[PDB]
RNA sequence: CCCGCAGAAGAAGCACCGGCUAACUCCGUGCCAGCAGCCGCGGUAAUACGGAGGGUGCAAGCGUUAAUCGGAAUUACUGGGCGUAAAGCGCACGCAGGCGGUUUGUUAAGUCAGAUGUGAAAUCCCCGGGCUCAACCUGGGAACUGCAUCUGAUACUGGCAA
RNA sequence: UAGCUAGUAGGUGGGGUAACGGCUCACCUAGGCGACGAUCCCUAGCUGGUCUGAGAGGAUGACCAGCCACACUGGAACUGA
């Protein structure tokens, strides 16, 4: 406040950072993948949540949650990664896309199959 | 483009008669009207402020046979134009060719009038027109060509127009199946039931 | 000429030696549709008992409001507690574009077309007192002409 | 070289030529000093079709500017007294 | 008439040359407040006529060094 | 140290009306009389004087129609820290034309209504609701 | 573009359905498997998980992801604050800087008022014209909130004055 | 990122440029820029506009159009208005 004070030092706009460093306004990004493993989540949930240490094409190393019941990933395997935090596992801020490249679709999913990359019967 | 499904189901959801399954028969009373939208029709809706606005828009859509992408563009046109935004919406919906052909009597239902327009039967100012969404300006002369004139899906449907209200703004000859769109449609003439106020709200946010 | 409606219903706790005992807090508004508005809070053990209790307070607590045809005279702030609030007269076209709770108190009053935004907090109880703070404070040229000992045409024209 | 010529605007298969005074080096729809009406070859016997401001042509041609093959025909079309 | 931007002298230690700080009281685009802003120039003069701390009229002219594309018309209200 | 006297004049009016008081004395000036003569001629203040020859003192006599005060609200606009000047068309109409903005124009201080008919603009001194 | 020819003939998905937000039950599983934009659902009667029927909204598109503004008066000039929520330097003196009591001059810098040329064309907004209609195209006008100079007004701001 | 700058800043004279000018040599003079941000560092073609917003702004500058810059990297001149 105080108008002369703002002439001498203008309003510094609050630069809200992007949650996902997949970078360059990218929709998705490839990853060669390492260490497909499992982790127990925060307090109120309790389960064994699937996850893989993805090694992105642009140099970064991330953890991606693998959705659905059952998956194809093991150690390596080239996978497409989208954005989307889980709000359960602390730090896992990406989602492994199913159908795309080597992560195939989940078996027998009739309802909701754009997510999870499954075709018609 | 169109609904192409169970038509009389849509009348039960809203409740009021949408003139979908009208035809040669006058009144339905053959569907358990009002109290059976789906399976759980014994249930009664609480209905919020978003609901009442949405159900009004959904009703006015299904009466005229318009989809939301096309409907949203009709709203934007009404916002540009002068006067009351609510009365302009209904003026543009009534100005469609398939709707004017239905009001003339050349088509027992609105889906019949829509297909009758589409199949090169309807002529207007000497020009053949295939578009339902053709915006009919005032002082026109819609008519049927001699190929489709006096066939067995028009003379039967034209007898229903005797029973109908018959709007003031248009005239029909009913001799050589000729029509004359005289002036634009006013609010006070038609409707007298469906609400314009609630639809203007929904899109303003 | 009744015209009455519910804005919100909020459930509140007491907490006693035993456990905790819930009571519902309604909030109704009433108005003739011609410059008479009243809100009534009301609170009871049951929900339908609360709104019927709430409607009795609102009927007795009416406030007179002057207005031009079917809209406000001039733009008006109406601060109360947290909700600062704002509303502008607008033209014969358009409809009542305002927030929930803030629109209820408008539409039942008599106004048919205004702009309005609820700055600060937007608590259903305070925004109703905010609008009615503004609408009670608002004044017509017939008031102001007599107030300044002059004339209605000379001030306006 | 300043030249009075057609610019070619409009949609695919439905052209609309903005007759315009520009330098020859400059592109078809490039810079110009100012326009001088328009041409449309798909009007038919109706109200409007072609325009050409005769006063501005007397300014530019009187100073020094060429008239292209099509615009030469439009000055013949409007006529002097016919 | 011809151009004549007024301005106050800052220094003269240059030989047939001067530095003038023109004053202009333009407002801020955003905030609306009228700020006391400077337009600092150099100006030509036949001999070191003007000294320091005085108002001066200045004309836009031919370039006559690198920078210094302004000519002194005359002095108004000379130094104390 | 009393930087703006015009703001201070308007506070004595504002805090005068809240207090329910008839007489409100203060130091006078050229501009204080020019503002006061607009407010009397329109109708917020029933009469005023500028007694004291050598060392002037301006006292106002404030208006109350009901028990409620006549001056609803009164605000300095073109304050000395941030001056405001407006064009012919851009002169603000307070309370949609039942409330006045005192404006210092080239042809003396006057109301915003008078500045339209005069055909000019200037420094908007203060709003008066 | 027009005419005829044959004949229901060739031509519908995919999200979601606990609240925010329009839309419900039944089986399967039992803090497991899984969902999710926030709150959160699952511990043997799940409207939130998986399937099933029904429904809702979109429909030749629909969702998901990313990206920008918006809502955010959550960088606030219009339009926020600073006793206790984040926020008064530990307290003075003071240079540049900002701001300045009051009266009479002049003054044309701010200021305002007008005038002139410029503010490329498209784009935008208003009314027309043309593709069967619309996108799309296009005619005219306003608009181009400005900018520079010129001539005034001289209350308020500033200079030099008394 | 707090001091930078030696043809650096200005003169007189000669040369050079289509043209003025440290454009460039020759003295002469020790100034010029800087808290109304020089220097240094990072990032970036700019504008008409576009998107968004009630507006003030905020973001942006694909496509259509004006200007600049570049043509395997670094450099140079020649021929020509
Ligand atoms: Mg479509
Ligand atoms: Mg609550
Ligand atoms: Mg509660
Ligand atoms: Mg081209
Ligand atoms: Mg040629
Ligand atoms: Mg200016
Ligand atoms: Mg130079
Ligand atoms: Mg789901
Ligand atoms: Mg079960
Ligand atoms: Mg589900
Ligand atoms: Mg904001
Ligand atoms: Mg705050
Ligand atoms: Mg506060
Ligand atoms: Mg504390
Ligand atoms: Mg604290
Ligand atoms: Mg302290
Ligand atoms: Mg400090
Ligand atoms: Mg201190
Ligand atoms: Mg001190
Ligand atoms: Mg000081
Ligand atoms: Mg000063
Ligand atoms: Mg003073
Ligand atoms: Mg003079
Ligand atoms: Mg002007
Ligand atoms: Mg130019
Ligand atoms: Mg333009
Ligand atoms: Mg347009
Ligand atoms: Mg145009
Ligand atoms: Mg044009
Ligand atoms: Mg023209
Ligand atoms: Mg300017
Ligand atoms: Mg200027
Ligand atoms: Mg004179
Ligand atoms: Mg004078
Ligand atoms: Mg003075
Ligand atoms: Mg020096
Ligand atoms: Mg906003
Ligand atoms: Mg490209
Ligand atoms: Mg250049
Ligand atoms: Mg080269
Ligand atoms: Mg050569």
């Amino acid at each position: 406040a105080t108008v002369n004070q703002l002439v001498r030092k203008p309003r510094a706009r609050k630069v809200a950072k992007s949650n996902v460093p997949a970078l360059e306004a990218c929709p998705q990004k490839r990853g060669v993948c390492t260490r497909v493993y499992t982790t127990t989540p925060k307090k109120p949930n309790s389960a064994l949540r699937k996850v893989c240490r993805v090694r992105l094409t642009n140099g970064f190393e991330v953890t991606s949650y693998i959705g659905g019941e059952g998956h194809n990933l093991q150690e390596h395997s080239v996978i497409l990664i989208r954005g989307g935090r889980v709000k359960d596992l602390p730090g896992v801020r990406y989602h492994t896309v199913r159908g795309a490249l080597d992560c195939s679709g989940v078996k027998d999913r009739k309802q909701a199959r754009s997510k999870y990359g499954v075709k018609r019967p | 483009a169109r609904y192409l499904g169970p038509k009389l189901k849509l009348s039960r959801r809203e409740g009021t008669d949408l003139f979908l399954k009208s035809g040669v028969r006058a009144i339905d009373t053959k569907c358990k009207i009002e109290q059976a939208p789906g399976q759980h029709g014994a249930r009664k809706p609480r209905l919020s402020d978003y609901g009442v606005q949405l159900r009004e828009k959904q009703k006015v859509r299904r009466i005229y046979g318009v989809l939301e992408r096309q409907f949203r563009n009709y709203y934007k046109e009404a916002a540009r134009l002068k006067g009351n935004t609510g009365e302009n919406l209904l003026a543009l919906l009534e100005g469609r060719l398939d709707n004017v052909v239905y009001r003339m009597g050349f088509g027992a239902t609105r889906a019949e009038a829509r297909q009758l327009v589409s199949h090169k039967a309807i002529m207007v100012n000497g020009r053949v027109v295939n578009i339902a969404s053709y915006q009919v300006s005032p002082n026109d002369v819609v008519s049927i060509r001699e190929k489709a004139k006096k066939q067995s899906r028009v003379k039967a449907a034209l007898e229903l127009a005797e029973q109908r209200e018959k709007p003031t703004w248009l005239e029909v000859d009913a001799g050589k199946m000729e029509g004359t769109f005289k002036r634009k449609p006013e609010r006070s003439d038609l409707s007298a039931d469906i609400n314009e106020h609630l639809i203007v709200e929904l899109y303003s946010k | 000429e009744l015209q009455e409606k519910l804005i919100a219903v909020n459930r509140v706790s007491k907490t006693v030696k035993g456990g905790r005992i819930f009571s519902f807090t309604a909030l109704t508004v009433v108005g003739d549709g011609n410059g008479r508005v009243g809100f009534g809070y009301g609170k009871a053990r049951e929900v339908p008992a609360a709104i019927q209790k709430a409607m009795e307070k609102a009927r007795r607590n009416m406030i007179n409001v002057a207005l031009n045809n079917g809209t406000l005279q001039h733009p008006v702030k109406g601060v109360h507690t947290g909700s600062r609030v704002f509303m502008q007269p607008a033209s014969e076209g358009t409809g009542i574009i305002a927030g929930g709770a803030m629109r209820a108190v408008l539409e039942v009053a008599g106004v048919h077309n205004v702009l309005a935004k609820a700055y600060g907090s937007t608590n259903p109880i305070n925004v109703v007192r905010a609008t009615i703070d503004g609408l009670e404070n608002m004044n017509s040229p017939e008031m102001v002409a007599a107030k300044r000992g002059k004339s209605v045409e000379e001030i306006l024209g | 070289m300043v030249t009075i010529r057609l610019a070619r605007h409009g949609a695919k298969k439905r052209p609309f030529y903005q007759v315009v005074v520009a330098d020859s080096r400059n592109a078809r729809n490039g810079r110009f000093i100012e326009r001088v009406g328009f041409f449309n070859p798909i009007a038919s016997e109706k109200e409007e079709g072609t325009r050409l401001d005769l006063d501005r042509i007397a300014h530019w041609v009187g100073q020094g500017a060429t008239i292209s093959d099509r615009v030469a025909a439009l000055i013949k079309e409007v006529n002097k007294a016919a | 008439k011809i151009r004549t931007l007024q301005g106050r002298v800052v220094s003269d230690k240059m030989e047939k040359s001067i530095v003038v700080a023109i004053e202009r009281f333009v407002k801020h685009p955003i905030y609306g407040k009228f700020i006391k802003r400077t337009t600092k120039l150099h100006v030509h003069d036949e001999n070191n006529e003007c000294g320091i701390g005085d108002v001066v009229e200045i004309r836009e002219c031919r370039p006559l060094s690198k920078t210094k594309s302004w000519t002194l018309v005359r002095v108004v209200e000379k130094a104390v | 140290s009393m930087q703006d006297p015009i703001a201070d004049m308007l506070t004595r009016i504002r805090n005068g009306q809240a207090a329910n008081k008839a007489a409100v004395t203060m130091p006078s000036s050229k501009l204080k009389v020019a503002i006061a003569n607009v407010l009397k001629e329109e109708g917020f203040i029933e009469d005023f004087k500028v007694e004291g020859d050598t060392k002037p003192e301006l006292e106002l006599t404030l208006k109350y129609f009901q028990g409620k005060a006549v001056v609803e609200s009164i605000q300095r606009v073109s304050r000395p820290g941030l001056r405001i000047y407006k064009r012919k068309d851009e002169l603000p109409k307070v309370m949609a034309g039942l409330g006045i903005a005192v404006v210092s124009t080239s042809k003396g201080v006057m109301t915003d209504r008078a500045a339209r008919q005069a055909g000019l603009g200037g420094e908007i001194i203060c709003y008066v609701a």
